[PDB]
């Protein structure tokens, strides 16, 4: 944004909009797989109790 | 008189103030592309070499 103007921006921003979406959707998708995982020792914990 | 094109001429521009306004803005160029800069931005930078 500081060297290029927004017509041609656009064209360089969006690979960083895509790439870091995509690398933001796969820690979520990894931390719903271990939430979902510590849960079930929650679950077991909360009957061993 | 400029350099042939096989023994191209190369100067080395540091330790100074621009204006690119200077160049960009006048009318005798025929071309001004320019890569992974904008023309205008360009007078707002700044660089080592």
């Amino acid at each position: 944004l500081a060297r290029l103007d927004k017509v041609e921006a656009e064209v360089q921003i969006d690979r960083l909009i895509t790439g870091r979406l995509q690398s933001l959707q796969t820690y979520v998708t990894q931390q719903l797989i271990r939430a979902a995982e510590i849960r079930a020792s929650a679950n077991l914990a909360a009957t061993k109790m | 008189r400029f350099a042939s094109v096989y023994a191209w001429n190369r100067k080395r521009i540091s330790n100074c103030v621009a204006d690119y306004s200077v160049l960009y803005n006048s009318a005798s160029f025929s071309t001004f592309k320019c890569y992974g800069v904008s023309p205008t931005k360009l007078n707002d930078l700044c660089f080592t070499n």
